[PDB]
């Protein structure tokens, strides 16, 4: 008598992750029996997405600024 | 089933060609795989020509 | 003569330097393979399905990479070429020829793109295709290869009218283009497609206008309009059908299960293109060129590229080909590069200094290359010892490097070739404009984590 | 202008993430320095196999077996001289008349040439196999060579006319060597163990095409072929011929072959399965269905349609006989392309490869899964594997575990028009046309040696 | 004239693919065979108005300066598409249980120069058609649309049903190779028939 | 399939205006089958289990 029209798998791929916490990559990546299909129909469309590769460049910066000045320095001029 | 388009469902029925035969040249724990390249680190250097 | 009498003499002769060579209680004997297991998979070809817009001259169409699959390691396109033939009405009446341009693949295909989801992966264009071909040329192909982008002397041999002696009309034959790409260029890169279900891999192909597809001469006075639709019969197809095709490969359950949910770090190449640069030798003859690159430069490729009729494509050189006996297309006498010598620059610091255009042309392909060109022109120079390794090789990237430069000093037939005057079929009877182009091939570095791939030092 | 004594400190001063990760770390190899390792000593010398059964003639099978005493055998070659031709003002096309050397006139004059141990077939191939391999894995720089080496030289394809016109030349009477296509032949660590195989006989069975198919006899206006006569020719037909079969041999040192003795030894071999031709009659079908029964991992397959309207001329896939043009040469008519429009390959009603054209074939694949791409017409492949000339095992399935496939291949409208005649002087098709479709694959095999003796194992 | 059964034509090989995987398609011969043997009576005359034979688009029509001036009328015409699911109403797509495949429907059309027939009045003759001899050309491009049906449903069940395993028995079509038949050279023709699940029926013609 | 006398005297032509085969025909052999199968929903994605 009533109807919501918003999702009804629960938790698969769960929501939250795109944050740091366990991994659920040992279902969704592997077809569970042979001729099972892919399954990516919605969920792509959003890239470089989580948390890690914000991380990733944020370590990556850290200290450029201030760690430019030499760089090279021993490895060109003798 | 269909014979214009029928994707990958056809790349199963060649996968699952299994024998005795296979088995000695494919497979195994220890068997390197392609599509996966490794990488080894090189040296730091430069050329240019001079007279 | 005596079968075995010959072989323990050489054998007996043993030495220090045999001893210091040969031997060895490790030595690695021949004739004994070692041979070692390989994974198991399967491969076969896939069409891939269009999503944006539909193929026509001129216009651009999206292709997604197809889904439920676990490799990519390859990519085709396919085009059917339309029919031409010529009409007796046309503009230039009896002294008039059309034929299609040299390389007909190459051209119709610029911009050509790789895209992941939301970014620009590479692309590519007609002259980083042309010098690619010209420069990394694996002989005993070359024939097939010219044989699939055209060149058959069927299509760029000009026919005259309905009217003529020459009433050969255009063959209408299907055309493939492979696509060069960071998984193709190698076996051991290759898109994991399972891996990665948060991305839609999209290739963009734009087309080029059928107008200057196409090559109008005149027999006798050797100039060219542009085509029109009158010109020949039927009209211009501005839609016609292509295709797209790549070769999918499968592997085993254990090993994409061993692959999936881990850390991967591959190197791909890729290339930037500076602007064009016109260059009137009528005034100056020398021509300088800032570079802005990004990343670690391979090779730079730099041609002078005459661009007085956009009808004729992949013309290099200072005087544009003309028709000649046996209704067949030819280069006249004086087409040679307008190249004389080229320098670089390093922030007022002259790292090249003025080679002759012989070096680029000859010597450095014949040293950092699998192959030299055949046609004049295609000038390059390396900063590794082999371009068309995958693995890296030594190099330098342009981001710290401070502002560099490129100069180019003209030729004495480029400045006499801009001028016009030339007589009938000398291919210079109009005044000639030339642009300098500078391509550059360098290094990235892709990760591919959480289902997901991106460029971490962007 | 700087001769490099700063540019290079500048660009090594250009160093940043991305250099750091590529390049530098204490494990770098660096170039310049060659880490050289010893290897095995030993010689090398060629031999002349031993002549074992029969004497040579065209159109006969003789045997030559493996000589002993050696160590390793991973060479052999067979070499021939051909007779002196002379045509005569006699012939029956009297003054329009030219007698040539076929096509290809090695990978002819010799059909199922076979390699035996003891009483078994262990391998065999014939002009079909040795035309594809040569055209899909021809190393380039050696083409020239191998064209002096086996015809197609101009001096031998080159039509004569007869003594008393003006084209009086003789085809010369210079021999040829053909190399033979084999597993120990293949790569350097493969060979035949000689010294660990006393107890087997290996023997090479040759048998070479009679002389009367393997010239080519034209008319000049009407361009017919018809088979040749003693009587045409001077001299008559010399019907023996001196054909040498030379190996090459490899002595190594005690050690190696001590420690190499009494020992289990598992070899990954090539080998050839050619299926029965198929006669394709365009008029009555545009398509033909043929079905393969294979054995064992196949790798590669090799499939062209032949005309087979002479059997004078050969190697001949394109849809029109060749004929005689002007200047005393010979000329591929304008009507000379590949019969076959399209390919299709089914798994018991399971389209595993869809119906695409018969230029993917012909120029894709190649340029993909090979190291030449032909330049001739026909030679269509498919290959299961990334690399076809590779010794090493790739990814490949075997038909034994699966049930019988089928090929269908679409003949070309140019095709069933040149099926039949009507064409005019010096068209080719002026005879009705009679084509046969033929298949061969490659596949992988293992051989087992122990105990003095070889033998398939059980797997 | 148009060809009989111009719907039935101009769509061949029809498929339904869930993800990138085909999973049915068929073909003119199948629907054919199947509107002609399972027909349900009194639809006859709605079908045969709706896929065209409406006794207008198929009468011939001569030149213009002939008695007949006739032009063949331009209107929408329909068919339906039978899948497994458009079967029977209990067998329904979950496309609410299936997010992560793309479903998909492709429909390959047919070139209009074999779709009209080009008759000669007298001899009976038939001629490929050409742009020229028709007033207008011929329009390569169309307006096509595909309309289908759904069902909402309420909470109650829509999202139990949910995260089980459900299985369900479905119809597909298998298509033997077509063989060319002289009846001048040979009185029998021998076909081998290869197919991998429960066959229910075999529809042959010439 | 055994052919008819009616087929195999049409399939050559020769006849009048209007006889319908005035010109040689050429007949054609279509085999149609209708084959059960299991399609199975699991995980938010559905596949073949007996392909």
């Amino acid at each position: 008598h009533v109807r919501d029209s918003h999702h009804v798998i629960y938790k698969r791929p769960p929501v939250n992750e795109y944050c740091a916490e366990t991994r659920e990559d040992n279902s969704l990546y592997v077809p569970e029996y042979c001729g099972q299909n892919w399954k990516n129909g919605v969920l792509s469309g959003m890239g470089t997405h989580h948390d890690a590769y914000r991380n990733l460049a944020v370590n990556m910066m850290t200290l450029r600024r201030e760690s430019a000045v030499s760089a090279g320095w021993a490895h060109s001029y003798l | 089933t269909c014979t214009t388009g029928a994707g990958v469902t056809s790349g199963f029925i060649d996968l699952a060609t299994y024998d005795n035969l296979d088995r000695a040249l494919y497979g195994g724990k220890d068997a390197t795989t392609y599509f996966i390249k490794e990488h080894y680190p090189v040296g730091w250097f430069t050329k240019l020509p001079t007279m | 003569g005596a079968g075995v009498t010959s072989g323990f003499i050489d054998l007996a002769t043993y030495d220090n330097l045999d001893r210091a060579l040969y031997g060895g209680k490790d030595a690695t004997t021949y004739f004994i393979k070692e041979h070692y297991p390989v994974g198991w998979f399967t491969k076969l070809p896939t069409m891939a399905t269009r999503v944006s817009g539909n193929p026509a001259f001129g216009q651009e169409f999206s292709v997604g990479v197809p889904r439920s699959g676990d490799y990519v390691l390859n990519a085709w396109l396919t085009l059917k070429t339309p029919e031409i033939k010529l009409l007796e009405t046309n503009r230039l009446g009896a002294n008039g020829t059309v034929r299609w341009t040299k390389n007909l693949m190459h051209n119709a295909v610029e911009h050509a793109s790789l895209t992941f989801n939301d970014i620009c992966a590479q692309q590519f264009n007609t002259a980083y295709l042309d010098a690619w071909t010209q420069f990394n040329m694996c002989e005993g192909k070359r024939i097939g290869y010219d044989n699939m982008i055209g060149n058959t002397s069927d299509m760029t041999n000009p026919t005259p009218a309905q009217g003529q002696d020459g009433a050969r009309t255009l063959p209408s034959k299907n055309l493939v283009l492979p696509l060069p790409f960071f998984f193709s260029r190698d076996c051991g890169l290759a898109l994991p497609t399972v891996v990665l279900p948060y991305n839609e891999i999209r290739i963009n192909i734009k087309l080029r206008s059928l107008q200057e597809l196409l090559v109008f001469q005149n027999k006798d006075t050797g100039n060219v309009i542009p085509i029109s639709a009158t010109d020949i019969a039927g009209g211009l197809a501005d839609t016609v059908e292509a295709y797209v095709y790549m070769t999918v490969g499968l592997v085993s359950n254990v090993e994409r299960c061993a692959m999936a949910g881990t850390v991967r770090d591959m190197v791909v190449e890729q290339m930037q293109a500076a602007p064009t640069h016109i260059v009137n030798p009528q005034n100056t003859n020398n021509v300088h060129v800032d570079m802005r690159f990004s990343h670690a430069v391979k090779a730079l490729f730099f041609m002078v590229q005459n661009v007085t009729y956009k009808s004729v494509g992949s013309n290099y050189t200072c005087v544009t080909p003309v028709n000649g006996p046996g209704n067949t297309v030819m280069e006249p006498a004086m087409s040679v590069d307008p190249i004389k010598s080229a320098s670089l620059t390093y922030e007022n610091t002259t790292r090249l200094a003025n080679m002759g255009v012989e070096y680029y042309s000859l010597v450095q392909p014949w040293y950092f290359s699998a192959s030299i060109p055949v046609y004049t022109g295609y000038h390059m120079y390396s900063y590794a010892l082999n371009v068309g390794s995958v693995h890296p090789s030594g190099s330098t990237n342009y981001g710290r490097l401070t502002n560099a430069s490129i100069t180019v000093t003209m030729s004495p037939e480029s400045v006499v070739a801009a001028a016009g005057g030339g007589n009938n079929n000398s291919g210079y009877n109009e005044p000639q404009r030339f642009a300098l182009v500078v391509i550059a091939v360098n290094h990235n570095v892709i990760r591919i984590m959480n289902g997901s791939m991106g460029f971490p030092i962007l």
